[PDB]
C-alpha cells in the first residue's frame, strides 16, 4: 500500500509549504533530499535508540510485565498513548455505538477532508485565522491524548466531551467557514 | 623547410617581426596587448569602441578620404579585439607594402576621434549589442567567461555593458588610446612576399613614434532561462594553463580526440597564465542531460583510460590543424603578431612537431588529471534548460567511483 501511496503521488509530484505550483524551482533528489534524508534518519536514530538504551520502558506500561490473568484485571487500564485521542472520543459518547462510529469517523473524518477545502489558497502558509483553528485542533488533540489517561471521574469526562465536540466542528464547520472569511478578506469572495 | 620569422626590435620596443614568403599579396598588421583585461569597468567598451573609430580618419588623413586610399590599392582593412589583444591588419599586394604601413602607423597613432563619429559609433554599437544578443554561443561563452572569472577584469566582455557604451567620451577613449598603446607592447607583424629589411626601415620611417611607456577560477553556473528558444547551447569549462605551460599542446591533443548534441565543439581558450578548457554544445531540451553524461564519461575516459591509437589521431589531427603556414597570410600573420604578444617569439612548426612527437598516452591521462579531474566548472547555459543538471550532478560527473 505504500508502494501504491508513492505511485499516487509522483503523478503529481509533491508539494511545498507555500502551497503555490513549485513547476519553475525544481531540483534533483539524489544531492539534495538524499542528503537530508539520511540526515533525518541519523536524528531519528537518535531518538530512537536514546529511548532505548536510556530510557527504555518510558512509553510502555509497568501491567504488562505481569503475566495475563483471566481472574484479575489490571485496575488502571488504558490504551498506548497513540490510541487515546480514540479512546478519549469513545468514552466520551454515552452510547457504545455511537462511541464505536464517533471512534472511526475519528480516523475517517480525515478522509473527508478534501471534499471541506473551500479555499483559493492551498496551503496555511498566508492563512492566519485557519492557522490559529489549526493550532487550536493540535492543542485539543492533545487535550483528548491526555484525558483518555485520566480516569473516569469529575472533571475529566466534561473536558472528554468538549474537547470531542470541538474537535468535530473545527475539523466540519470552522475551518471551511475560516476559509470563506478569508478568501473575503482578499477581495476574492 | 619552413622559413623562420625574423623578429627585430625598434627602441621604441615595437618588435618588427616578418615571415616572407612567394605570394605576392601581403598580410601586414600590428597587434596590441590591450583588450577588456586591461580595462578597469569605468571604461569596460573603450577598445571595442576605439576599434569603431579608428578606421573613419586620422588627422592626416580625414574622414573617408582615408579608406578611399584603402580602396585604391584594393587592399581589405580589418581590425579585431579580443579579452587581450587588439589587431589592425591589412591585406594587400606586395608593391603596395609602403603605403599600407604608413596606413597603418595613422592607425595606431595619429588617429582622430571625431565627436561626431562618436555618436554615431555609439549607435552603430549599442545597436549591434542590442542584437548581439541574438547570437546565443556568444551570449553562452560570456556567461562562461563571468561566471568562472567573476569579480576579476576578465568577466567582463569585450563589448562592455550598454551603460558604459552610452557613456563615453573622446577623452577616455584617449586614455585608453594613450594608455594601453604604448610601444614596447605592439608587434609589426608582416607575413608573405615581404622583405625584411625592407619592412624594418618603413616601422623606421613610421611608427617610430609611438610612445614608449592575477586571475581567479571562480567554478560556478550561469543559467539564462528562456523557454521560447528552440535550442539550447551550454559550455562547461575548467581552468586552463596559460599561454606559457607547454602541456596546452598534450591538452590540444585532448581536444583533437573528442573532435549526441546537435553541436559539440571543444575549445581551450587561453590568456596570460589561465584559461577555459572544455567544450560547447547546442541542443534541444529533452537531450541535454544525456549530452553532459556523454561528455563527463570521456573526459573521464582520458583521465581514466585512453588508448596509443586514439592518441596518434589527436596528434596527427591536431598536426595538420595546426599546420597553420602558408594556410593563408592573414593566418600566417595573426600568428605571428600573437606569438611575438604572448610568447614573446615566434616558434617554429618543427618545434611544435618534436612537442607534438613527444607526447604519449601516459603523459595524456596525467596532465588530464591533473585539468579535468575532480575539478569545478564553470557551466554556463541559455535556452530550454530545465534538463541541464544542477551544480552537484555535474560536479559528480566530474569524478567516478
Ligand atoms: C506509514 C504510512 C505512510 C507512509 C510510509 C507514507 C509515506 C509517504 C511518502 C514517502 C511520501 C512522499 C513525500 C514525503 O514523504 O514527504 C508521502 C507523501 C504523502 N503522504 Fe504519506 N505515508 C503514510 C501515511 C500517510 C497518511 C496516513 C496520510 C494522510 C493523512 C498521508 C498523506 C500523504 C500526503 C498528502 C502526501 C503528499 C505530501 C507531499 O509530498 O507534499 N500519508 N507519504
Amino acid at each position: 500500500l505504500a508502494i501504491v501511496h508513492l505511485l499516487f503521488l509522483h503523478e503529481t509530484g509533491s508539494n511545498n509549504p507555500t502551497g503555490l505550483n513549485s513547476d519553475a524551482d525544481k531540483i534533483p533528489f539524489h544531492p539534495y533530499y538524499t542528503i537530508k534524508d539520511i540526515l533525518g534518519i541519523l536524528i531519528m536514530f537518535l531518538i530512537l535508540m536514546t529511548l532505548v538504551l536510556f530510557f527504555p520502558d518510558m512509553l510502555g506500561d509497568p501491567d504488562n510485565y505481569m503475566p495475563a490473568n483471566p481472574l484479575n484485571t489490571p485496575p488502571h487500564i488504558k490504551p498506548e498513548w497513540y490510541f487515546l485521542f480514540a479512546y478519549a472520543i469513545l468514552r466520551s459518547i454515552p452510547n457504545k455505538l455511537g462511541g464505536v462510529l464517533a471512534l472511526i469517523l475519528s480516523i475517517l473524518i480525515l478522509a473527508l477532508m478534501p471534499f471541506l477545502h473551500t479555499s483559493k489558497q492551498r496551503s496555511l502558509m498566508f492563512r492566519p485565522i485557519t492557522q490559529i483553528l489549526y493550532w487550536i485542533l493540535v492543542a485539543n488533540l492533545l487535550i483528548l491524548t491526555w484525558i483518555g489517561g485520566q480516569p473516569v471521574e469529575h472533571p475529566f469526562i466534561i473536558i472528554g466531551q468538549l474537547a470531542s465536540i470541538s474537535y468535530f466542528s473545527i475539523i466540519l464547520i470552522l475551518m471551511p467557514i475560516s476559509g470563506i472569511i478569508e478568501d473575503k478578506m482578499l477581495k476574492l469572495y | 623547410s619552413v622559413p623562420e620569422t625574423q623578429v627585430s626590435i625598434l627602441d621604441n620596443g615595437l618588435r618588427v617581426a616578418s615571415e616572407q614568403s612567394s605570394h605576392a599579396t601581403c598580410t601586414v598588421g600590428v597587434w596590441i596587448d590591450a583588450g577588456s583585461r586591461y580595462e578597469t569597468e569605468k571604461n569596460n567598451g573603450a577598445g571595442y569602441f576605439l576599434e569603431h573609430l579608428a578606421f573613419k580618419g586620422t588627422k592626416n588623413r580625414p574622414g573617408n578620404a582615408l579608406e578611399k586610399e584603402v580602396e585604391s590599392i584594393g587592399a581589405h582593412l580589418n581590425a579585431y579585439s579580443t579579452r587581450e589583444h587588439t589587431a589592425y591588419l591589412i591585406k594587400a599586394l606586395s608593391k603596395d607594402l609602403p603605403k599600407v604601413v604608413e596606413l597603418l602607423a595613422d592607425i595606431v597613432q595619429n588617429s582622430s576621434l571625431e565627436d561626431s563619429q562618436i555618436e554615431k559609433e555609439r549607435d552603430v554599437i549599442l545597436r549591434e549589442m542590442q542584437e548581439n544578443d541574438a547570437s546565443m554561443q556568444n551570449v553562452v561563452f560570456d556567461y562562461l567567461h563571468a561566471t568562472a572569472f567573476q569579480g576579476t577584469p576578465l568577466a567582463q566582455a569585450v563589448e562592455g555593458p550598454s551603460e558604459n557604451v552610452r557613456r563615453l567620451s573622446r577623452t577616455d577613449l584617449t586614455d585608453y588610446l594613450n594608455r594601453h598603446y604604448k610601444a614596447p607592447r605592439m608587434v609589426l607583424a608582416a607575413a608573405g612576399g615581404v622583405e625584411h629589411q625592407q619592412l624594418l626601415d618603413l616601422a623606421q620611417k613610421h611608427l617610430s613614434s609611438v610612445s614608449r611607456v592575477p586571475c581567479r577560477f571562480t567554478g560556478s553556473e550561469i543559467r539564462h532561462r528562456d523557454d521560447a528558444l528552440p535550442l539550447a547551447h551550454v559550455a562547461i569549462a575548467v581552468e586552463g594553463p596559460g599561454w606559457a605551460n607547454p602541456d596546452n599542446v598534450t591538452l590540444q591533443v585532448a581536444n583533437a580526440i573528442i573532435g549526441l548534441c546537435q553541436s559539440f565543439q571543444t575549445f581551450n581558450i587561453s590568456y596570460s597564465d589561465t584559461g577555459l578548457l572544455g567544450a560547447h554544445f547546442v541542443c534541444d531540451a529533452m537531450s541535454i542531460d544525456d549530452m553532459v553524461f556523454f561528455l563527463q564519461g570521456q573526459w573521464m575516459r582520458l583521465c581514466t583510460s585512453a588508448t596509443e591509437s586514439e592518441v596518434t589521431r589527436g596528434k596527427n589531427i591536431l598536426r595538420n590543424a595546426l599546420v597553420s603556414h602558408l594556410d593563408g597570410t592573414t593566418p600566417v600573420c595573426e600568428d605571428i603578431g600573437r606569438s611575438l604578444l604572448t610568447y614573446g617569439r615566434r616558434i617554429p612548426l618543427a618545434e611544435w612537431e618534436s612537442r607534438i612527437q613527444e607526447v604519449d598516452a601516459q603523459m595524456l591521462r596525467d596532465i588530464c588529471s591533473k585539468y579535468f579531474y575532480d575539478q569545478c566548472p564553470a557551466v554556463a547555459g541559455y535556452g530550454p534548460i530545465e534538463q541541464l543538471p544542477d551544480y552537484n550532478r555535474i560536479r559528480s560527473g566530474m569524478f567516478w567511483l
